[PDB]
RNA sequence: AGUAGUAACAAG
RNA sequence: GACGAGGCUAUU
RNA sequence: AUCUAUAAUAGCCUCUC
């Protein structure tokens, strides 16, 4: 019955393969490379590489948000007493005055010296949280009835073109830096050999990244968060003042209390996991946002003092923002710490690798060499069309901060460009193991990825990242053409 | 200056060695929001579109609009198709019976014994289940409750019984009744002011005709899923209800033999036994090449794998598989199919139209979805609906004939894929295929001479494919030379790779209470080590995380720390009061003292001789208040066993009624344990009433307590006097 | 209480709705409205579980003494609400800091298997850490140790016989071995208060087997898989020596292992003897040396007794079937692989043993000598013993000797594949399989009359004596005392030979078949990675090519022989099987020496073929090497070199000069020419074959190895090296 | 506004 | 408002 | 030689555009 069906089924029905090569495989999304779009917008529910964290010296006292605020804010009280507010830009449907009366209760509240962080429910604050914007609900017959009702139509992620500031983030994240902010615990003494050995590598893993600036904006995003979700819970009909806060360590281990800014909850009466939760933040930064505007297109900035950091003095911006978030990703940011194993499991992988082939730990060799063996070094990035090498540290580095733009820019765009580009990393693979990879619809698989590229800058840059890295492989193939031929 | 390309990454280590960074796990996994109807209707729209060229007809039984596409024309191009052919399905589990003699037969009689000695207890094992009688979801436990008593209201006891087939027997005789009688569910509206509206739901007699059951027996319920990775957009999932759950049981019971012998499936199979035998398979493939010739490794995916499998080529399957089983049997395999034939999809909450001006929303349920002029819906919407029409019931629902919305017979699905697998060869032409099949994921290895050879089989098992209603995705779809592939997201490169991304969301605190917790975290991070590729820097590091996130989660940071907290007051107090402080568990502020080589040993027993007398004592208190107790039994767990009161407290909702049939079952069932007391432990089994067997327990105890001289004759008398007056 | 609950029930009757629930639920019925919930569970926990913990009063406290005890208020902090009381977190602490002190005897009894793990812990000891190759493989093996396991069936019947025996129903003829068991747990627990449900637990944790699909590397028993997150990784071995006792089985196994690895690498080495002896001595079995545990246990298989021979001790004749020891008494038997048809018609792969042999059998208390042929069991001498048990020696035997009669007698169902398609010993499926049906197998045999002689009668299947038995079976009064010896000298070779000179045993009797032992076997050698698996042989003797390539390639270019003899070649040569080690032998170095002295020499081929030089070669008839497209090693499908392509055990990247071997990638830069990318490579996968130019039309289809084989001198031919890459070559 | 993204929340 | 199947884990 | 045998609840992972 088989061949008599094959027989008479029309040639048609084809699974039409075609033989992969490498002038087949195109960049995906070109529309991130014309200038008709504007620039991916930054999103992040905090800055990262902008942030500017005023400090002031602990005695591993941990006193309370409050108190630390206040005596952060005593400490630059220049800032902490500017009044008259400077605007430098303006959100498009922002109303400055009543963000700037906002930052300035926020302030009062904070160095008053009553214990409470509740702000009062003012005009300025309720039309800062969205007071009194939910839709009313009325019965079926009368809204079948009304003919003005009508299904909104769905607003759909506008289309964005790649923002130079996504590189330069992913630049400044993954440097070495002068602050801890790691908090670990303690765990157990090591016994066997193989804890003693997973001991010594932890010395340089964790001394790796420890020090890079991608940890300390991750710890500042967990606190934050634990602290919004415990905020959340337990003042539902309030409006709070939230400091955002961390902890760093300095090389010389004093420890420091940094504050970033403030941020207000607005009413937190979250029934479902996705019930959103206003919360107005106000950052320190000394970035000016007229540098490159195309970023801050959702940030109403002010400048509000200067700092000495140097010889030379640098100003200090205000960058105020209304922003939303859920219990999910209150959930899931107090758990971004996982990065870490993300960024370790893989690194450590490879020196065990290159301990199986040494006969003996691998670790010091890998990241720094040693007498019989020269560091080892990775292919980890561009300068002026060339490609550059760098240490097992920088590599480490590099994949924790990718991780954390993972937990930091992670949305359903995010997840299917990775699965249907994780597609097209395979059949590359295919391409480089000469295995000699078939298609059947190339356009199909590429169209599949493409459909994820709308307004992520995380999926934008690694579309731009995916093309610059196809075209050095592409480069690298057409020596391995001449082989035997 | 210098720009960091992470995807440099790739060119010093291979794409499969570094897999886990192309999973972003630290993410937050998408959630949907509002209704799942529109996806419903795509779903609708879509198992419609790939049948229309079938036979179309209306139903006599439920009146609802079917499309049959089994032996309809044969593709004339490459879009997903439903028109399986009989005769190709039939050749292909032929060649599956030859290929291994008794395969059927033994299935089918390893499912009937395992169905005669299967009790009517076995459907309470489910999640949400659609409850006909209130035309919602409820607890598996509760809709089969509520079904029995409701088939008890209509003179159908064969639930009482005990096993499945007297109760499927109620079912299909149910299905026959000229009209029902049941308690649904009714809700009172109070008008508190604030004004808002308060819900008190409370049990009420109904009376529904014959085809409105039926249509509730058949009907789908359908609800969105959240929280799944790896995709752009949100789908659609749909639940059954008790009549569908009773006979689905036996169809998969039978698939799941069959595939557990076949040696092309990849279920049940999972974890490292899955891994073991692909990993084995793929050695004897490589091993079986001809010499000189080509071996390739096609992975596959299935576009459109549940909307173009038929019901009806499943009913077939069932047939050809039980064909030397008794005809009762053969029935009983064939409930299953025809009910899904006839299935009726629930189309969910419905839409929601808004004022902006007005600042108004309001929503419409499926039943009045076309109760306002299409202009008023969105366009996308719009279009959905006026394609929907036809398949659409005045009640709300839609008429769901083809497609396998469901997703109940992956077992089955997954023989028919295997046996898809099984031909190896078209018109003895130069090639052998055979594979690995997993529901709509496949791995096809075909040998031939050159690599022109082996794409023309690659096209002959495409072809075959679409002969038996399968289609294979030509955009997710690739192949290679064999020695690298992907399979149900398993990376094989001259083996499996590990992944490590996808244990990441594990890592976390379960959930459960502190005692619980901290061994699942542990566990979790062993287990990892073992099978994930989890070196011990990593562990160690992950043992460090799971404290840090534990100790914020459960505000028991260590007591010789500064952190402020209600409980960290006591926790610093307990500080100063202890001696032996390494014994302190982490939730009472205490070191945590794990490492790799204990990672096995719970907190408590690795603590036991460092905790002082005094802290030892009060923790492992027999009678602590924190634990429930039996009723005065002792309970040996700690103090940090406790449990959450998870209220569901449903806002402006009081269950003044619900609450007291909850209670009732609660206090007969505590009852009867504390005349049984083996129940929790063992399953009690018997036919007659609870109260016969706890009347006759009593009167047996009290008689023996009086011939062991337990009992007084005072007290006798009164146990007598009662029992009898029972 | 009995008083207490028949009043309970009357106040609950007056009740209509429970009434009424009582009389219509049936007792099966009752396990349903158990799970009676009105409401869905709360989905995702963790979620759940971080934001209750910020709540105020998330607990539950359970109405008693015990929660008034704890106090509404406590420096400022609320502990309890002042409907269901619930408390907070810090109400927990505080029972913690300032609650009563119990007694905490319950604890201690309940959670007693992890003070057992615990204290294995304890009382362990730490080896070195390894950094190298561990082959891994999937094995259904048990996690926890237990002193007395059973099926849980069994299990759940024993414990509600301790704890439950009212309601405990049938009495079940199984729970029967275990009646005294049962007796001793009702003495300690006759006057606990802890739950029934938790000490219920507590023994299926005692007693009930959890067996889980895991990846081990030569240690399988349950007190190194509670270990086995730290035994070993991918890269890594740590040696472990857990506490406790360890049974004579698990030793008796893992002696039998490093015997036949021992036995396997010697073979191939020159003066096998004096290199078995040299392994032997610095073997260890867990924590004991190799010799004192063959001095000490009283069994194992040729491999062991070669093993006791070459190092000077007595040689044990003793062999385990399941459930019955064998003692050889004479006669030499050889293993075959042959399809055989079983009684349910499918064929089966069996090692089928020919020749005649003579064993002293012993099952339980009955004994008997027993007289095997070829797939025929000849006689059986059997002395009166417990019925129970003569029958399961008979059958035992009658399996035990590959009958026709036996397994022409299987009818039902046999699965000699795990669900992981993982092959299980035929013959022991078999024992197990008629162990519990013998009527078909005593059916299927026969029947004859019974011996007349005056101390010679038959017993028939109905367990006793009678005028008609089974045939072969004959019963006598001749007691013999069991089995309480030969004496032998080992050979170079590895052969026992007797007085006589006659060979009872050799090296070519050990089985082949690699298992995993059961107990840690260390190599106090540094030459112990010779033991390993195929795949870390390979890895570790490329490995050391790679480290000596500069030297091993100026000897290659001056020397011409000498280069091949190596002790790492010494050890890859035990992973090829013995039929193809000459002919590869001969290939390699041909290819070597072409690829020399027409100085078109390419680094990767050479290393690849190297390994393989070592054997002495074996060329054809006609004075040429036979040629391969793929060498095979021993065990699995993917352990194979590829002669022109990669494979997965090896491969080359020309483009990054990288060298897959195994999975671990290694650098060629430095080590390697540039200019050998422009060399072709149709020089050095062919012997006597050297590239003659471009892919002509004109000859046609690419030819086969025989078709190569068969060409004349000075002839060409066109040659695919691989896809999308033809070549032409002559001789 | 904002969160967000094919449909929701921005309290009931 | 959150289904089915497979594997693994914890608990009673 | 683990093939057998295996109560319930819950969690995590895997498996339409
Ligand atoms: O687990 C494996 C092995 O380690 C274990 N085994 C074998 N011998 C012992 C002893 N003596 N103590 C503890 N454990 C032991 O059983 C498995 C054996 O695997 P394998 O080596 O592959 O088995 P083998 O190749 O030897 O043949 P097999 O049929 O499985 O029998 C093994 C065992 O039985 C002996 N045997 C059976 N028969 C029918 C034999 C025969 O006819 N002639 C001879 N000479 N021996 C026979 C085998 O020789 C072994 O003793
Ligand atoms: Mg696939
Ligand atoms: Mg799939």
């Amino acid at each position: 019955a088989i061949e008599r069906n094959l027989a008479r089924m029309s040639p048609l029905v084809s699974v039409t393969p075609k033989k992969l090569t490498w002038e087949d495989l195109r960049p995906i999304g070109p529309h991130i490379y014309n200038h008709e779009l504007p620039e991916v917008p930054y999103n992040a529910f905090l800055l990262m590489s902008d942030e500017l964290g005023l400090a002031n010296m602990t005695e591993g006292k941990s006193k309370k948000p409050k108190t630390l605020a206040k005596e952060c804010l005593e400490k630059y009280s220049t800032l902490r007493d500017q009044t008259d507010p400077i605007l430098i830009m303006k959100s498009e449907k922002a109303n400055e005055n009543f963000l700037w009366k906002l930052w300035r209760d926020c302030v009062n509240t904070i160095s008053n010296e009553e214990m409470s962080n509740e702000l009062q429910k003012t005009n300025y604050a309720k039309w800062a949280t969205g007071d009194g914007l939910t839709y009313q609900k009325i019965m079926k017959e009368v809204a079948i009835d009304d003919e003005t009702m009508c299904q909104e139509e769905p607003k759909i992620p506008n289309k964005c073109r790649v923002a130079a500031w996504v590189q330069t983030e992913m630049n400044l994240l993954s440097t070495l830096t002068s602050k801890r902010a790691l908090d670990l615990p303690e765990i157990g003494p090591d016994v066997a050999p193989v804890e003693h050995v997973g001991s010594e590598r932890r010395k340089y893993f964790v001394n790796e990244i420890n020090y890079c600036k991608a940890s300390t904006v991750m710890m500042k995003y967990v606190l934050f968060h634990t602290s919004l979700l415990n905020e959340s819970n337990a003042s539902m009909g309030k409006y709070k003042v939230i400091p955002i806060t961390n902890r760093v360590v300095n090389e010389k281990g004093e420890s420091f209390d940094m504050l970033y800014g403030l941020a207000v909850k607005g009413q937190s009466h979250l029934r479902g996991d996705t019930d959103v939760v206003t919360v107005v933040t106000f950052e320190f930064s000394s970035t000016d946002p007229r540098v490159d505007s195309g970023k801050w297109p959702k940030y109403t900035v002010f400048r509000i003092g200067s700092l000495f950091v140097s010889g030379r003095e640098k100003s200090v911006y205000l960058y105020c923002r209304v922003n939303g978030t859920n219990k999910i990703q209150m959930k899931w940011g107090m758990e971004a710490r996982r990065c870490l194993l993300q960024s370790m499991q893989q690194m450590e992988a490879i020196v065990e690798q290159e301990s199986s082939i040494q006969g003996y730990d691998m670790t010091k060799a890998c990241f720094k060499g040693d007498r019989v063996n020269s560091p080892k070094t990775f292919s980890i990035g561009t300068q002026e069309g060339k490609l550059v090498k760098g240490s097992f540290g920088k590599a480490l580095r590099v994949i924790f901060t990718k991780c954390l733009m993972h937990y930091v820019f992670g949305n359903a765009q995010l997840e299917g460009f990775s699965a249907e580009s994780r597609r097209l990393l395979l059949l590359i693979q295919a391409l480089k193991d000469r295995k000699g990879p078939w298609v059947f619809d190339l356009e199909g698989m590429y169209s599949g990825i493409e459909e994820c590229i709308s307004n992520n800058p995380w999926v934008i840059q690694s579309a731009y990242w995916f093309n610059e890295w196809l075209g050095f492989e592409k480069e690298g193939s057409k020596v391995l053409e001449s082989v035997d031929e | 200056g210098m720009n960091i390309n992470p995807y440099f990454l790739f060119i010093d280590v291979p794409i499969q060695a570094a897999i886990s960074t192309t999973f972003p796990y630290t993410g937050v996994p998408p959630y949907s929001h509002g209704t799942g109807t529109g996806y419903t209707i795509d779903t609708v729209i879509r198992t419609h579109e790939y049948s229309n060229k079938g036979k179309q007809y209306i139903s006599d039984v439920t009146g609802c609009t079917m499309v049959d596409p089994t032996n309809g024309p044969l593709p004339e191009d490459n879009e997903p198709s439903a028109y399986a052919q009989l005769d190709c399905v039939l050749e292909a589990l032929d060649r599956m019976d030859e290929e291994h003699p008794g395969l059927f037969q033994a299935a089918s009689q390893n499912a009937m014994e395992t169905l005669m000695v299967t009790t009517v207890d076995k459907l309470t094992q489910g999640r949400q289940t659609f409850d006909w009688t209130v035309c919602r979801n409820q607890p598996a436990a509760t809709a089969l409750n509520t079904t029995i008593t409701s088939f008890r209201l209509n003179d159908l006891n064969g639930a009482d019984k005990g096993g499945l087939i007297p109760f499927c027997q109620d079912i299909i005789d149910s299905l026959d009744r000229p009209e029902m009688t049941f308690f649904s569910v009714k809700n009172i509206k109070k008008k508190l002011p604030a004004f808002l509206i308060k819900r008190i739901p409370m049990k009420v007699k109904d009376k529904i005709t014959k085809v409105e059951y039926i249509k509730r027996a058949l009907s789908l319920n359908t609800m969105t899923k959240d929280a799944e990775r790896g995709k752009l957009k949100r789908r659609a999932i749909a639940t059954a209800g008790i009549q569908i759950r009773g006979f689905v049981l036996v169809v998969e019971n039978l698939a799941k033999n069959i595939c557990e012998n076949l040696e092309q499936s990849g279920l049940p199979v999972g974890g490292n036994e899955k891994k073991a035998k692909l990993s084995n398979a793929v050695a004897k493939m490589l091993s079986n090449c001809p010499p000189g010739g080509i071996s390739m490794t096609v992975t596959g995916d299935n576009t459109k794998w549940n909307e173009c499998l038929n019901p009806r080529i499943f009913l077939a399957m069932t047939e050809r598989i039980t064909r030397d089983s008794p005809i009762w049997f053969r029935d009983f395999c064939s409930i299953a199919p025809v009910l899904f034939s006839n299935k009726i999809a629930r189309l969910g909450k419905g839409f929601m139209i808004t004022s902006k001006t007005k600042r108004l929303k309001a929503q419409i349920p499926c039943p009045d979805l076309f109760s306002i002029p299409l202009e008023r819906y969105n366009e996308e919407t719009r279009a959905k609906l006026k394609k929907l029409k036809p398949f659409f019931n005045e009640e709300g629902t839609a008429s769901l004939s083809p497609g396998m919305m469901m997703g109940m017979f992956n077992m089955l699905s997954t023989v028919l894929g295997v046996a898809a697998l099984g031909i190896k060869n078209i018109g003895n032409k130069e090639y052998l295929w055979d594979g690995l099949q997993s529901s709509d994921d496949f791995a096809l290895f075909v040998n031939a001479k050159d690599e022109e050879t082996c794409m023309e089989g690659i096209n002959d098992f495409y072809r075959t494919c679409k002969l038996l209603g399968i289609n294979m995705s030509k955009k997710k779809s690739y192949c290679n030379e064999t020695g690298m592939f992907e399979f149900t997201s398993m990376f094989y490169r001259d083996g499996f790779v590990s992944n490590f991304a996808m244990e990441l969301p594990s890592f976390g605190v379960a959930g459960v209470n502190e005692s619980a917790d901290m061994a699942i975290g542990m566990t979790i991070i062993k287990n990892n080590m073992i099978n994930n590729g989890m070196g011990p820097a990593t562990a160690q590091t992950a043992i460090q995380l799971f404290i840090a996130d534990y100790r914020y989660t459960y505000k028991c940071h260590r007591g010789d720390s500064k952190v402020e907290g209600k409980r960290m007051k006591i926790i610093k107090e307990l500080w100063e009061n202890t001696k032996g402080r390494d014994g302190l568990l982490v939730a009472d502020g205490g070191p945590n003292i794990y490492n790799l080589r204990n990672l096995h040993i719970p907190e408590i027993v690795l603590k036991y001789n460092l905790m002082d007398p005094e802290y030892k004592g009060r923790l492992l208190h027999p009678q602590n208040p924190f634990v429930g107790h039996l009723s005065d039994y002792d309970a040996v767990s700690g103090t940090h066993s406790w449990r959450t009161k998870r209220n569901r407290s449903i806002l402006n909702t009081d269950q003044r009624n619900m609450i007291l049939e909850e209670q009732c079952y609660a206090k007969c069932c505590n009852l009867f344990e504390a005349c049984f007391n083996s129940a929790s432990y063992r399953k009690p089994v018997g036919q007659h009433s609870m109260l016969e067997a706890m009347a006759h327990r009593l009167r047996m105890d009290a008689r023996l307590d009086y011939e062991s001289g337990r009992m007084s004759k005072d007290d006798f008398e009164k146990a007598m006097a009662h029992l009898g007056e029972i | 209480m009995t008083l207490a609950k028949i009043e309970l029930l009357k106040q609950l009757l007056r009740d209509n709705e429970a009434k009424t629930v009582l009389k219509q639920t049936t007792v099966d019925q009752y396990n349903i409205i158990r799970k009676f919930n009105t409401s869905r569970i709360e989905k995702n926990p963790s979620l759940r579980m971080k934001w209750a913990m910020c709540s105020n009063f998330p607990l539950a406290l359970t109405k008693g003494d015990m929660a008034n005890r704890i106090p509404l208020e406590y420096k400022g902090i609320q502990l309890k609400t002042n409907k269901g009381q619930m408390c907070s977190i810090a109400a927990v602490t505080w029972w913690n800091t300032y609650g009563p002190i119990g007694d905490t005897e319950g604890f201690e009894r309940v959670y007693e298997s992890f003070f057992l793990r615990k204290m294995r812990l304890d009382n362990a000891t730490w080896g070195r850490i390894t950094f190298g190759p561990v082959e891994r493989v999937r094995k259904r093996v048990l996690l926890n140790p237990l002193t007395k396991e059973m099926p849980p069936d069994e299990a759940s019947n024993v414990i509600m016989e301790i704890l439950f025996p009212k309601e405990a129903g049938i009495p079940r003829e199984s729970t029967w071995i275990h009646r005294e068991l049962i007796k001793e747990k009702r003495e300690k627990l006759k006057g606990t208060m802890i739950t029934p449900i938790v000490l219920a637990y507590m023994l299926e944790r005692e007693l009930v087997a959890r067996r889980r699909f895991l990846p081990v590397a030569g240690a399988t028993s349950a007190e190194f898989i509670e270990m086995l997150h730290c035994l070993q990784g991918e890269n890594w071995r740590q040696i472990y020596h857990p506490g406790g006792n360890k049974l004579t089985e698990s030793r008796s196994q893992s002696m039998i292992v490093a015997c036949r690895k021992i036995i396997r690498r010697s073979i191939v080495a020159s003066n096998p003897l004096e290199l078995a002896v040299e392994i032997a001595n610095k073997t260890v079995i867990d924590t004991e040396p190799l010799k004192s545990c063959l001095a000490a246990i009283d069994g194992g298989d040729v491999a062991c007794d070669i093993i006791r021979a070459a190092l000077g001790l007595k040689i044990r004749q003793r062999q385990r079937f399941g459930r019955l020891e064998l003692k050889r008494i004479s006669g030499r038997g050889f293993k075959n692989d042959e399809e055989i048809l079983i009684g349910n018609g499918t064929i089966q792969k069996i090692g089928i043993w020919d020749g005649e042999e003579e064993f002293h059998v012993r099952c339980g208390e009955c004994r008997g000598i027993l007289k095997k042929s070829k797939m025929k069991l000849e006689k059986l001498l059997i002395n009166s013993a417990k019925k129970e048990d003569m029958r399961d020696l008979i059958i035992l035997c009658m399996v035990f000797s590959q009958d026709t009669r036996m397994f022409q007698g299987v009818r039902g169902e046999i699965n000699f594949l795990n669900r992981a398609g993982q092959l299980l010993s035929p013959m022991y499926q078999l024992q197990r399989y008629f162990l519990n049906r013998s009527n078909d197998l005593f059916d299927q045999w026969g029947y004859e009359e019974s011996p007349k002689a005056s101390e010679l009668h038959g017993i028939n299947e109905s367990m006793n004596a009678s005028d008609y038995t089974l045939k072969g079976v004959v019963v006598t009064r001749n007691v013999i005392d069991d089995f309480s010896t030969e004496k032998v000298s080992i050979t170079k070779n590895l052969s026992l030979i007797k007085r006589t000179g006659e060979v009872i045993m050799g090296a070519n009797d050990v089985s082949e078949l690699e298992s995993q032992a059961q107990l840690m076997i260390t190599y106090d050698t540094p030459k112990m990675w010779e033991m390993g698996t195929t795949k870390e042989l390979v890895q570790n003797t490329y490995q050391w090519v790679l480290k000596n390539l500069v030297t091993l390639k100026a000897q290659f270019l001056l020397g011409k022989e000498d280069m091949f003899q190596w002790d790492a070649f010494e050890a890859f040569e035990s992973i090829i099987p013995q039929k193809m080690a000459g002919q590869y032998s001969g290939f390699a170095r041909a290819v070597l020496k072409q690829m020399r002295d027409q100085e078109v020499m390419k680094t990767d081929q050479f290393i690849k073929l190297l390994p393989f030089c070592f054997s002495p070669p074996k060329l054809r008839s006609n004075g040429e090497p036979y040629q391969f497209l793929k060498l095979v090693l021993k065990g699995g499908g993917e352990n194979f070199i590829e002669v022109r392509k990669g494979s997965p055990l090896f491969s080359y990247n020309p483009q990054t000069e990288v060298l897959t071997i195994c999975g671990r990638m290694m650098s060629l830069k430095g080590k390697i020419e540039d200019e050998e990318r422009n060399r072709s490579m149709g020089n050095a996968v062919l012997a006597g074959f050297l590239v003659s130019g471009k892919y002509d039309p004109d000859l046609g289809d690419f030819k086969t190895i025989e078709e190569l084989e068969k060409l004349k001198p000075g002839e060409k031919a066109n040659i695919l090296l691989y896809q999308g890459k033809p070549v032409k070559v002559v001789k």
